[PDB]
């Protein structure tokens, strides 16, 4: 059980949402995704 | 790039899988994610949960299989 | 058109990341179809012919598609 969660977080931390969710409001779809990385 | 993962990756995303795929029906969707994100203290917004099965949904059938789940995994090494 | 004279290791894979999400089948190009599907996740409906102008100024090499070379060059110059 705490192996399957840590496991679990883990694979959470790769879809990066708070990153992704800062280029969807940030929305020249690459001039804007320049700023969010800027 | 999901070919070249070693047997032993392949075995242990695969009980990764699992763990997401709460009734095991060979898919996650948004509900999936947000039963195992709330059981780890964060409380994702419907939205955000969609956002994330867009994330990865590459054959846009609204789902992540277990192919597009290795993907992500593999490419992410 | 030069890249930014400051292009940190962090940036490039912040840079990657945004590639994953337009090629999410992972085959290494964005097709007008990959682009179409995040714009229209943006709200933006754009056409056919307005996916093919946005690839075609990012398309290098003028193969149709964009690889993560002709991604990652012109991200780091808009980046200035
Ligand atoms: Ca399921
Ligand atoms: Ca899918
Ligand atoms: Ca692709
Ligand atoms: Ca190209």
């Amino acid at each position: 059980t705490t192996k399957g969660k840590v496991m679990e977080r883990r694979i959470l931390k790769d879809f990066q949402i708070g990153f992704v969710e800062n280029l969807k409001q940030e929305m020249d779809i690459f001039s804007s995704l320049a700023k969010v990385i800027g | 790039m999901a070919d070249q993962l070693t047997e032993e990756q392949i075995a242990e995303f695969k009980e990764a899988f699992s763990l997401f795929d709460k009734d095991g029906d060979g898919t996650i969707t948004t509900k999936e994610l947000g039963t195992v994100m709330r059981s780890l203290g964060q409380n994702p917004t419907e939205a955000e949960l969609q956002d994330m099965i867009n994330e990865v949904d590459a054959d846009g059938n609204g789902t992540i299989d277990f192919p597009e789940f290795l993907t992500m995994m593999a490419r992410k090494m």
